[PDB]
C-alpha cells in the first residue's frame, strides 16, 4: 500500500491537495494580498 | 571495427536514434551489407529497439 | 483456369455485392475447395455455407477476394484459394497463387520488381530532379 | 430599366450558358 | 412557495462567500435545482434528524455493497452458470426488484 | 503619480468602492435577523471589505479614474512589491520545483529500470532531488561552468537535413 | 481517358469526381503542369499577371461607374456631415414591398446600398466634384484593362515572347521598379496633387482641358531653378478655410505643417503634395544603385513568399496609419467606412503573411537544394531549426499561460462582488512613448514633452516647423492619433502578442520540417501536399507542410479576430464619447463580452422581427448566413472521409437498384471528397463564415448609433 | 497506380507480404548473397495504398514506401 | 448622368471583353 502511494496519480494528488490547501489556508488569515507592502 | 557490446553512436541521418548512444547487440560474420545490429535504450514510433546498420554508420565510443 | 460453372455457395442474399461494375469491366472470382458443409461469413454480409467442393465465388473487388481468402486460412485452414479476374469483359486471368506459392514464401525465379539498390536517406532532393521526367524515388 | 434587363442575364442566364460548356468540357474526352 | 430550496452553504473564503445568497427565511446558501426539497415532502420527511439517518443508511448501505463486491469476486465467486440463467433472473428481478420494490414503495 | 495615477488614500473613486459595497451588505443585512447566523456572516464580509480598502489605502498604491488599484511595471523601486518583488519570490521557488525533477530525472535515468521510477516515484530520490534543489541558483552556477548543464549537438538526436 | 485537366494528363485518367475537383485545385500550380519547362514557365506567370492587372482595373471602373450611374457623388460635396455615400443600386425580384421603402435610403427613389468602402472620401480629395468626372475614370480604367488584356496576349505570341535570362535578371529589374514604378509615380501622383488637387480643396476648377492654361503657383517654376524653393511656402490654407472653397484658402503647394485639417480632420494636401515629392527623390537615387543570390534568382517560391512578407507587412501599416492619421476629408467622421477599412486590410495581412510562410515553405520542397546551400544564411536556420520552434514553444505558451490566468483572475475577482482587486498592469511602456511623441495628458516629461530638449529645439538649424502642427493634435483629445491607453490596453497586446507568436509557430513549424523529422525523415520525397503517411509509426495525420499552413489559418484569423474586436471597441467609446467603458470592462473577460458582443448586436438582431424590417436587415441575415457557412466547415473539419466513402457506397447501390433512375448514369464515378481536399473545403467555409460574420456585426453595430 | 519502391535496408522478414490486403507484393531471391531475400512488387497496380506494408517492416525507417499517385479504381478501392 | 453614355460604357467594355476572350484562348494553349 505504500508501493501503491509512490504511484504518480496519487502522489499526484496528496501534493497537489498539499499545494492547494497551503494556498486555501494562505487567503484565509492573509486576505486580497495584491502587493508587497 | 565494432565488436559487440560496444558503445557506438549513429550517423544514419535518416534513423531514429540518429546521433544518439547505442550497445552493438551483435555483427553478422558474412559478407551481409548492414549487418551491425544495435540496441537502443529508447523506442521508436513503431516501438523497437534495433536495426541493422553498417560500419560506415557507427563509431566506437568507448 | 476459373472453371465456370461451379456452383455458388447456398447463401440468397447480399444488396452489397457485384453491381453495375462488374458486368463492363473487372470483376473478380474466388475458387476454393472447401472441407465441410460449414458456414463462413462473406465480405458482403455475413454467411453463406461452403460447399463440398469447387466451390466458387464472383466477387466485386480483389481486396475482397483476399479478405475471404485470409478467412478460409485462418479459420478453416483451407489455403486452396486460386482467385481470378474474368474475360472480354474483365482483364486478367489467374491473379493468385501467381507463380504457382504463395507471395510470403521465396520461390526462384521472381524477379525483383520495385527494388532499389540504395536507402531512403541516400533520396535526391526534389530539386536537383526539377523540370526533368525523374522523380525523386525511382532509379 | 437596365437593372431588370441585366441582373436576370447574368444572375440566371449566364450562369446556366457558362454551367453548359464547362460541363461538356470536363465530360468530353479525346 | 416563498422560500427557494437550498443546500450547499459555501465557505467564508476569497470571495464566493458571495455566492450564499439571500435565499430564504434566516439561511443563507445556494439555490438548489434538485428537487430533493420537494421529493422529501412526497415521502413525508418533516425534520431533518430524518435526512441525518438516511444519510447514515446510505453509508452503510454503501459499505454492504462494497463488501458485497469483495466477497463475489474474491471469496465467493459463482461460476458461468450461475450467470447464464436468465429465466429465473427475469423472474426474480419483475416480481422481486420492481415488484415488492413498488410494493413495498406503496407501504 | 506616474501616468496621471492619484494616490488611493485620496482618490475619491476608490474610496466611493467602499461606500456601495458596504451598502449593498447593510440593505443585505437589514432584513435578517439581527442575532441570526447569516448575520454575523455579513459582518464578517462587511468587515472583511474594510480590511482591503484600508490594505490598499496604506499601501500606497495608484488608483485611476475608475478607482481601481493600477501596477506600475517599469520597474521602479518604489512600486517594486507590485511585479519586483513577488516575481522574484516567483522564480526560487518555480526553479525549486525545476531542478528538483531535472536532478530527479538524472539520477532516475542511470538505473536499471528508468521508465519504471517515473511512474512510482522514490521517497530516497525524490527527497534527495528536494535537497539539491534548494540549493538551484547556487547549483546551476557551478553546473553550467562545468560544462555538464548542456549537452553538445553531437550527443542530440537530431531531425535530417 | 478524357481531356479535363489539360494540365495534369495522370488526373485526366482518374474515373472519379477526384479528378473534377483535383483539375480546379492544380490548375494555376504552373510548376505541376506535364511537359513544362522553365523557358515556358515564366511567360505564363508574366501573361497571368496581366490578367490580373486588368482586374483591378475592371473592377475600379465598376466602382467608379456604379458610383457615377447609380450613386450620390454631387449630392455628397455639397454636404459630407449629413449625407450618406450610396454604393450601388439594388434591384432583386425577391424584395416586398415594405422593403423597398426600408431600402429607399439616403433621401432615394430607389433601393439602394449605403457604401462603406469610403471611395466617395478618396475620390473627394484626388480632386473629383461631380458624377461625369468620375466616369471619365471608369472609361480610362477600361482602356488599360484592354491595354492588359493585349499586352498578355502579345507576349504570348513567339515574335514578342520575353527570353528567360530577361525573366531572371533581378538586377535590372529593382533598378526600374524603384526608379520608374515608385519613383516617377511618386513623382507623377506629385503633379496630380499641386495641378489638381490642390486647387479643387481651393475652389478652382482644374480639369484636363483648362490645366495648361491656369498654374499651381502664381511664381510657378521661375523660383525652382534658381534654387528659391522657400516661396512655395507661403500664406497656407488657414483655420478659417472650409475645404472645397475659396473661403480664406492659400496659394503655397508644398508645405509642411504637419498636423490636421481643423475641420475635416485630415491631413492637408500641401503636406501629402511634399511628401510624395520626397518619396520620389528617395526612389529617383536609390534605383541607380545596380551563394544566396543563386537560390533567390532560381526559386520562384522564394521571390513570392518575400513579396507575401513584404506585403503583408505595408498592409498592416496602412490600417495602423489611416485611421490614426486620416489622409481623407471626411473619412474620420464616417465611423463606419473608418471601421471597415481598418478590419479590410488587417485580415488581408494576415492572409498575406500567413501565405508568406506557406511560399516559403514550398520553397523547401521544391526548390532548395541542400548540396548547393551549405553553410550560408539559410543553411544554418536549418541547421538549429529546433532551437527556433522550441523558443517559440516558449513564449507562445509564456505569454497565453499568463494573459489568460490574467483574465481569469479579473473575471473571478470581479465576478465575487470586488472589482477592487483586480491585477491591472498600467501599460507604462506604450504610455512612454506616446509621451516621447508628445502626448502630454500623462505627465512623464521627456522627449517632446520637455520643451528644452534638443529634439523639439533642433539646435543645429532651426528645424522644428513640423512639431507645432503635430503638438496641436495628440494633446487634443479630439481625434485618434495616439489613443488614451489604460490597463485593458495592456491584456489585449499580450493577447495580440501571444497570437502572432504562435501563428509564426505554427508556420515555422511546418516551415523548417517540410524536409524531413523523426517522425517522416523523407517529407520532401512526398511533396508540400499530402495527407498522411498512413497509421504506421503511432499514425502521422496533419504531418505535411500543407497542413501546418493549415492550422495557422485558424490562428490569424483568431489573432486579427483579437485585433479588431478591440480595435472596434476602443473606438465605440471613443466615437460615442463614453470611454469609461472600454476603462472598465475590458479588463475581464465578460465585460468582452457582455458590453461588446451582447450589448452591440441588439440592433443588428433586430434587422427583422415580427413587427417589420429595416435596413439592416440585409446585415441581419448575412449574421446568420455567416454563423450557417462558419458550422458547415466543421463538418468537413471533424468528420473525416472514410466515413462518407462508406456513405456513398450505399447511395450508389440506391440509385443503382431504383427503377426509372437506374437509366441515368453519372460518367464520374462518385466518391468522397479527399483527405487534403476537404480540410481546404472545411477551411474555407471556416474562413468565409469568420470574415462574413464579423462584416454584418462589424458594419450593423455601428451604422445603428455612430 | 500508386508506386511502391523497396529499398535495401530489407531483411527479408517477409512481413509486408502478409500484411498487404490486396496481393500485391512478394518474396524473391536476393542477388549479391543467394540466401536472404527482399520485397517485391509486381503487381503495383493493384495497390489501394493502404500503408499496411509500411506498418509492419521492422527496420528503423522502413525499406518499404508507397508513394500514393494517380487514383484509378483499384487503387481508389471503389466497388463500382 | 446622361443615358447615352451609359451605353458608350458598355460599348467600350467589349473591347477588354475579346481581349480577355482573345487572352484566355492563348494562355489555354
Ligand atoms: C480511480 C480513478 C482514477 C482517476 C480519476 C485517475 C486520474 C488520473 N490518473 Mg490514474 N490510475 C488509476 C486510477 C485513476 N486515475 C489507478 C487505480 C492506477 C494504477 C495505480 C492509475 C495509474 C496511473 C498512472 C501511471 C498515471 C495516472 C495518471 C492520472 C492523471 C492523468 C493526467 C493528469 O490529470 O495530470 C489523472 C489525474 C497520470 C499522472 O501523471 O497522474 C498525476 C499517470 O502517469 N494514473
Ligand atoms: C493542505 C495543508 C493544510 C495546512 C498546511 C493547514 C494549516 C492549518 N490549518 Mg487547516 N485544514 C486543511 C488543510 C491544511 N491546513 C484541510 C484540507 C481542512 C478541511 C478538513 C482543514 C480544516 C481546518 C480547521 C477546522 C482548522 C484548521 C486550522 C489550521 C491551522 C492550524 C494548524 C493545524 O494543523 O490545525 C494551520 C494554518 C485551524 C486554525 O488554526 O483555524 C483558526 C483550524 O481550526 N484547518
Ligand atoms: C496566472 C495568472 C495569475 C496571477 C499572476 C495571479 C495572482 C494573484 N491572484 Mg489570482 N487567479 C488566477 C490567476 C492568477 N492569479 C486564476 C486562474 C483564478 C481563478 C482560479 C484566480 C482567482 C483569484 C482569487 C479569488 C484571488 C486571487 C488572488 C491573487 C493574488 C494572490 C494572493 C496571495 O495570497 O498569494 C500569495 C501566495 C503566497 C505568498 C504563497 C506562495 C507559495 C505557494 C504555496 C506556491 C504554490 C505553488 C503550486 C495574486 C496577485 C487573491 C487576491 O489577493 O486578490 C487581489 C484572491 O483573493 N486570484
Ligand atoms: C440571381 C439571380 C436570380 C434572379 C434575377 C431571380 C428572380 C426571381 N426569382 Mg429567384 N432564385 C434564385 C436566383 C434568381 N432568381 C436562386 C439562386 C434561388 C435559390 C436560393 C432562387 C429561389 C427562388 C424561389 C423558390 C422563387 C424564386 C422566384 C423568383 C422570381 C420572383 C419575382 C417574380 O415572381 O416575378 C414574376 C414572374 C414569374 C412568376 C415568371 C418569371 C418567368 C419565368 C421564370 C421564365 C419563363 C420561361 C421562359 C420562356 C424561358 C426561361 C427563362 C428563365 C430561365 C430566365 C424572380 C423571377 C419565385 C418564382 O416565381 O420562381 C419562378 C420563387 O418562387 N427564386
Ligand atoms: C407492502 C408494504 C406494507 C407493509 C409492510 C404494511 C404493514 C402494515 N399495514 Mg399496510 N397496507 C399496504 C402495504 C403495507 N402495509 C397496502 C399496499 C395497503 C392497501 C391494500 C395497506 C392497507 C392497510 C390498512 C387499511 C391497514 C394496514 C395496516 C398495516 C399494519 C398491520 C398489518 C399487519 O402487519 O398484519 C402493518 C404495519 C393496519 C394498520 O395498523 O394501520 C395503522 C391497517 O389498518 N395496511
Ligand atoms: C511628374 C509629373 C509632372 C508633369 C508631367 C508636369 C507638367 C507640367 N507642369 Mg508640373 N509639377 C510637378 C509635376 C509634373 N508637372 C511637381 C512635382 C511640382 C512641384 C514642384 C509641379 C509644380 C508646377 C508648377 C508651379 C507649374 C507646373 C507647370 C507644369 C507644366 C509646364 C512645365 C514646363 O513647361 O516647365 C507641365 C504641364 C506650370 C504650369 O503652368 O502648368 C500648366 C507651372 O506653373 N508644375
Ligand atoms: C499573389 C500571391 C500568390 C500567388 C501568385 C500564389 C500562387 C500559388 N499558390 Mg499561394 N498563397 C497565397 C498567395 C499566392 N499564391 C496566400 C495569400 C496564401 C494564404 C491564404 C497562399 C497559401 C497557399 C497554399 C497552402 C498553397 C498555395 C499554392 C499556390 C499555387 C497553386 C494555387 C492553386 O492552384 O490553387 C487553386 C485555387 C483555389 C482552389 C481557390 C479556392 C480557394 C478560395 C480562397 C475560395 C474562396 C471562397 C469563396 C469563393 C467565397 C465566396 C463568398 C461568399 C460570400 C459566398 C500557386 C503557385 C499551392 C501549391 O501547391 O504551390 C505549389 C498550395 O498548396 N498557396
Ligand atoms: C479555446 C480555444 C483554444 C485554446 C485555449 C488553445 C490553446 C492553445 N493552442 Mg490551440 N488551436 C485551437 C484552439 C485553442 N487553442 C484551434 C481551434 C486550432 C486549429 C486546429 C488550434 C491549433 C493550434 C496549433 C497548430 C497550436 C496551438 C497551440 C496552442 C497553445 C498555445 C500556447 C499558449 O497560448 O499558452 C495553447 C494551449 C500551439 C502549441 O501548443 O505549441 C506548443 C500550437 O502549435 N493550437
Ligand atoms: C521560412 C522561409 C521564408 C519565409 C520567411 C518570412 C515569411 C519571414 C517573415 C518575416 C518578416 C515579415 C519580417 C519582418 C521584419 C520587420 C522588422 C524586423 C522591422 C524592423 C523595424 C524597425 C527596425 C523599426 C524601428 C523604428 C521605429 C519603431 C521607430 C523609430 C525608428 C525606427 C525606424 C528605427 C522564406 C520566404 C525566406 C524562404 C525560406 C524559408
Ligand atoms: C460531407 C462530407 C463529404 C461528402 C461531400 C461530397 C460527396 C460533396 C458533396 C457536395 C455537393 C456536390 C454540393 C457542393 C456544391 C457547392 C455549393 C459548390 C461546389 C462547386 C464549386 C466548384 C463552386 C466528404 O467527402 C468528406 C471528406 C472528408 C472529410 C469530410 C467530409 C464531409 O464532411
Ligand atoms: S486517413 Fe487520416 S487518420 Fe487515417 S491514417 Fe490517413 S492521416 Fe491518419
Ligand atoms: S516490410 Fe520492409 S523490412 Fe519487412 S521484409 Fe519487407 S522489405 Fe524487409
Ligand atoms: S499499400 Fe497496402 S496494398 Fe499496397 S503494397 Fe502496401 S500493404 Fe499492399
Amino acid at each position: 500500500f505504500s508501493k501503491y502511494l509512490s504511484t504518480a496519480p496519487v502522489i499526484g494528488t496528496l501534493t497537489a491537495f498539499f499545494l492547494a490547501g497551503l494556498l486555501i489556508e494562505i487567503n484565509r488569515f492573509n486576505p486580497d494580498l495584491l502587493v508587497y507592502p | 571495427m565494432v565488436q559487440r557490446g560496444s558503445k557506438v553512436r549513429i550517423l544514419r541521418k535518416e534513423s531514429y536514434w540518429y546521433q544518439e548512444i547505442g550497445t552493438v547487440a551483435s555483427i553478422d560474420q558474412s559478407g551481409i551489407k548492414y549487418p551491425v545490429i544495435v540496441r537502443f535504450e529508447k523506442v521508436n514510433y513503431s516501438n523497437v529497439n534495433s536495426n541493422n546498420f553498417s560500419l560506415d554508420e557507427v563509431v566506437e565510443v568507448e | 483456369t476459373l472453371n465456370l460453372n461451379a456452383p455458388t455457395p447456398i447463401f440468397g442474399g447480399s444488396t452489397g455485392g457485384l453491381l453495375r461494375k462488374a458486368e463492363v469491366e473487372e470483376f473478380y472470382s474466388i475458387t476454393w475447395t472447401g472441407k465441410s458443409e460449414t458456414v463462413f461469413e462473406l465480405p458482403t454480409g455475413g454467411a453463406a455455407i461452403m460447399r463440398a467442393g469447387e466451390n466458387l465465388l464472383r466477387l466485386a473487388r480483389k481486396e475482397q477476394c483476399i479478405a475471404l481468402g485470409a478467412q478460409l486460412k485462418d479459420k478453416f485452414k483451407i489455403t486452396d484459394y486460386k482467385i481470378y479476374r474474368v474475360y472480354p469483359s474483365g482483364e486478367v486471368q489467374f491473379l493468385h497463387p501467381k507463380d504457382g506459392v504463395f507471395p510470403e514464401k521465396v520461390n526462384p525465379g521472381r524477379v525483383a520488381v520495385g527494388s532499389n539498390k540504395r536507402r531512403i536517406g541516400q533520396n535526391p532532393d526534389p530539386a536537383k530532379l526539377k523540370f526533368k521526367g525523374q522523380e525523386t524515388f525511382d532509379s | 430599366n437596365l437593372p431588370s434587363i441585366l441582373v436576370p442575364m447574368v444572375g440566371i442566364v449566364l450562369p446556366a450558358i457558362v454551367m453548359a460548356l464547362l460541363f461538356v468540357y470536363i465530360e468530353t474526352d479525346e | 412557495t416563498t422560500i427557494k430550496p437550498s443546500a450547499q452553504v459555501v465557505w467564508p473564503i476569497v470571495g464566493q462567500e458571495i455566492l450564499n445568497g439571500d435565499v430564504g427565511g434566516g439561511f443563507q446558501g445556494i439555490q438548489i435545482t434538485s428537487g430533493l426539497f420537494q421529493m422529501w415532502r412526497a415521502s413525508g420527511i418533516t425534520t431533518e434528524l430524518q435526512l441525518y439517518v438516511t444519510a447514515i443508511g446510505a453509508l452503510v448501505m454503501a459499505a454492504l455493497m462494497l463488501f458485497a463486491g469483495w466477497f463475489h469476486y474474491h471469496k465467493a465467486a459463482p461460476k458461468l452458470e450461475w450467470f447464464q440463467n436468465a429465466e429465473s433472473m427475469m423472474n426474480h428481478h419483475l416480481g422481486g426488484l420492481f415488484g415488492l420494490g413498488s410494493l413495498s414503495w406503496a407501504g | 503619480d506616474v501616468a496621471g495615477l492619484i494616490p488611493c488614500s485620496q482618490s475619491d473613486a476608490f474610496e466611493r468602492r467602499l461606500k456601495n459595497t458596504t451598502q449593498r451588505l447593510e440593505n443585505r443585512l437589514k432584513k435578517y435577523e439581527p442575532g441570526s447566523a447569516p448575520a454575523e456572516a455579513l459582518q464578517k464580509q462587511i468587515d472583511k471589505t474594510q480590511q482591503r480598502f484600508d490594505k490598499y489605502r496604506n499601501s500606497g498604491l495608484l488608483c485611476g479614474a475608475d478607482g481601481l488599484p493600477h501596477l506600475i511595471t517599469d520597474g521602479r523601486w518604489s512600486h517594486a512589491g507590485e511585479f519586483t518583488i513577488p516575481g522574484l519570490l516567483f522564480l526560487y521557488i518555480a526553479g525549486f520545483i525545476g531542478w528538483s525533477g531535472r536532478s530527479y530525472l538524472q539520477a532516475v535515468a542511470a538505473s536499471d529500470n528508468s521508465t519504471e521510477k517515473e511512474i512510482i516515484i522514490d521517497i530516497p530520490v525524490a527527497l534527495q532531488s528536494v535537497s539539491k534543489g534548494f540549493v538551484w541558483p547556487l547549483a546551476a552556477l557551478q553546473e553550467f561552468s562545468s560544462g555538464k548543464l548542456t549537452a553538445r549537438d553531437e550527443e542530440i538526436t537530431i531531425s535530417p537535413r | 481517358g478524357t481531356k479535363f485537366p489539360k494540365a495534369s494528363q495522370a488526373l485526366a485518367q482518374d474515373p472519379t469526381t477526384r479528378r473534377i475537383w483535383y483539375g480546379i485545385a492544380t490548375a494555376n500550380d504552373f510548376e505541376t503542369n506535364d511537359g513544362i519547362t522553365e523557358e515556358n514557365l515564366y511567360q505564363k506567370i508574366f501573361a497571368s499577371h496581366f490578367g490580373h492587372l486588368a482586374i483591378i482595373f475592371l473592377w475600379t471602373s465598376g466602382n467608379l461607374f456604379h458610383v457615377a450611374w447609380q450613386g450620390n457623388f454631387e449630392q455628397w460635396v455639397k454636404d459630407p456631415l449629413n449625407t450618406r455615400p450610396i454604393a450601388h443600386a439594388i434591384s432583386d425580384p425577391h424584395f416586398g414591398q415594405r422593403a423597398i421603402e426600408a431600402f429607399s435610403q439616403a433621401g432615394a427613389s430607389s433601393p439602394v446600398n449605403i457604401s462603406y468602402s469610403g471611395v466617395y472620401q478618396w475620390w473627394y480629395t484626388q480632386g473629383m466634384r461631380t458624377n461625369e468626372e468620375l466616369y471619365n475614370g471608369a472609361i480610362f480604367l477600361l482602356i488599360l484593362s484592354a491595354l492588359s488584356l493585349f499586352a498578355g496576349w502579345l507576349h504570348l505570341q513567339p515574335k514578342f515572347r520575353p527570353n528567360l535570362s530577361w525573366f531572371k535578371n533581378a538586377e535590372s529589374r529593382l533598378n526600374h521598379h524603384l526608379g520608374g514604378l515608385f519613383g516617377t509615380s511618386s513623382l507623377a501622383w506629385t503633379g496630380h496633387i499641386v495641378h489638381v488637387a490642390i486647387p479643387e480643396s481651393r475652389g478652382q476648377h482644374v480639369g484636363w482641358d483648362n490645366f495648361l492654361q491656369v498654374a499651381p503657383h502664381p511664381a510657378g517654376l521661375q523660383p525652382f531653378f534658381t534654387g528659391n524653393w522657400g516661396v512655395y511656402t507661403e500664406n497656407p490654407d488657414t483655420a478659417n478655410h472650409v475645404f472645397g472653397s475659396s473661403d480664406g484658402a492659400g496659394t503655397a503647394i508644398l508645405t509642411f505643417l504637419g498636423g490636421f485639417h481643423p475641420q475635416t480632420q485630415s491631413l492637408w494636401l500641401t503636406d501629402i503634395a511634399h511628401h510624395h515629392l520626397a518619396i520620389a527623390v528617395l526612389f529617383i537615387v536609390a534605383g541607380h544603385m545596380y551563394g544566396l543570390y543563386d537560390t533567390v534568382n532560381n526559386s520562384l517560391h522564394f521571390q513570392l513568399g518575400l513579396a507575401l512578407a513584404a506585403l503583408g507587412v505595408i498592409t498592416s501599416l496602412v490600417a495602423q496609419h489611416m485611421y490614426s492619421i486620416p489622409p481623407y476629408a471626411y473619412l474620420a467622421r464616417d465611423f463606419t467606412t473608418q471601421a471597415a477599412l481598418y478590419t479590410h486590410h488587417q485580415y488581408i495581412a494576415g492572409f498575406l503573411m500567413v501565405g508568406a510562410f506557406a511560399h516559403g515553405a514550398i520553397f523547401l520542397v521544391r526548390d532548395y537544394d541542400a548540396e548547393q546551400n551549405k553553410n550560408n544564411v539559410l543553411a544554418r536556420i536549418i541547421d538549429h531549426k529546433e532551437a527556433i520552434i522550441s523558443h517559440l514553444s516558449w513564449v507562445s505558451l509564456f505569454l497565453g499561460f499568463h494573459t489568460l490566468g490574467l483574465y481569469v483572475h479579473n473575471d473571478v475577482v470581479q465576478a465575487f462582488g470586488t472589482p477592487e482587486k483586480q491585477i491591472l498592469i498600467e501599460p507604462v511602456f506604450a504610455q512612454w512613448i506616446q509621451s516621447v511623441h508628445g502626448k502630454s495628458l500623462y505627465g512623464f516629461e521627456v522627449l517632446l514633452n520637455n520643451a528644452d530638449s534638443i529634439t523639439r529645439v533642433a539646435p543645429g538649424s532651426a528645424q522644428p516647423i513640423w512639431l507645432p502642427g503635430w503638438l496641436d493634435a495628440i494633446n487634443s483629445g479630439n481625434n485618434s492619433l495616439f489613443l488614451t491607453i489604460g490597463p485593458g490596453d495592456f491584456l489585449v497586446h499580450h493577447a495580440i502578442a501571444l497570437g502572432l507568436h504562435t501563428t509564426t509557430l505554427i508556420l515555422v513549424k511546418g516551415a523548417l520540417d517540410a524536409r524531413g523529422s523523426k517522425l517522416m525523415p523523407d517529407k520532401k520525397d512526398f511533396g508540400y501536399s499530402f495527407p498522411c503517411d498512413g497509421p504506421g509509426r503511432g499514425g502521422t495525420c496533419d504531418i505535411s507542410a500543407w497542413d501546418a499552413f493549415y492550422l495557422a489559418v485558424f490562428w490569424m484569423l483568431n489573432t486579427i479576430g483579437w485585433t479588431t474586436f478591440y480595435w472596434h471597441w476602443k473606438h465605440l467609446g471613443v466615437w460615442q464619447g463614453n470611454v469609461a467603458q472600454f476603462n472598465e470592462s475590458s479588463t475581464y473577460l465578460m465585460g468582452w463580452f457582455r458590453d461588446y458582443l451582447w450589448l452591440n448586436s441588439s440592433q443588428l438582431i433586430n434587422g427583422y422581427n415580427p413587427f417589420g424590417m429595416n435596413n439592416l436587415s440585409v446585415w441581419a441575415w448575412m449574421f446568420l448566413f455567416g454563423h450557417l457557412i462558419w458550422a458547415t466547415g466543421f463538418m468537413f473539419l471533424i468528420s473525416w472521409r472514410g466515413y462518407w466513402q462508406e456513405l456513398i457506397e450505399t447511395l450508389v447501390w440506391a440509385h443503382e437498384r431504383t427503377p426509372l433512375a437506374n437509366l441515368v448514369r453519372w460518367k464520374d464515378k462518385p466518391v468522397a471528397l479527399s483527405i487534403v481536399q476537404a480540410r481546404l473545403v472545411g477551411l474555407a467555409h471556416f474562413a468565409v463564415g469568420y470574415i462574413v460574420t464579423y462584416a454584418a456585426f462589424l458594419i450593423a453595430s455601428t451604422a445603428s448609433k455612430f | 497506380a500508386h508506386t511502391v519502391k523497396i529499398y535495401d535496408t530489407c531483411i527479408g522478414c517477409t512481413q509486408c507480404v502478409r500484411a498487404c490486403p490486396t496481393d500485391v507484393l512478394e518474396m524473391v531471391p536476393w542477388d549479391g548473397c543467394r540466401a536472404n531475400q527482399i520485397a517485391s512488387a509486381p503487381r503495383t497496380e493493384d495497390c489501394v495504398g493502404c500503408k499496411r506494408c509500411e506498418s509492419a517492416c521492422p527496420t528503423d525507417f522502413l525499406s518499404i514506401r508507397v508513394y500514393l499517385g494517380a487514383e484509378t479504381t483499384r487503387s481508389m478501392g471503389l466497388g463500382y | 448622368l446622361a443615358d447615352g453614355q451609359i451605353f458608350t460604357a458598355l460599348a467600350v467594355a467589349l473591347v477588354p471583353g475579346i481581349l480577355a476572350l482573345r487572352l484566355a484562348l492563348e494562355l489555354y494553349k
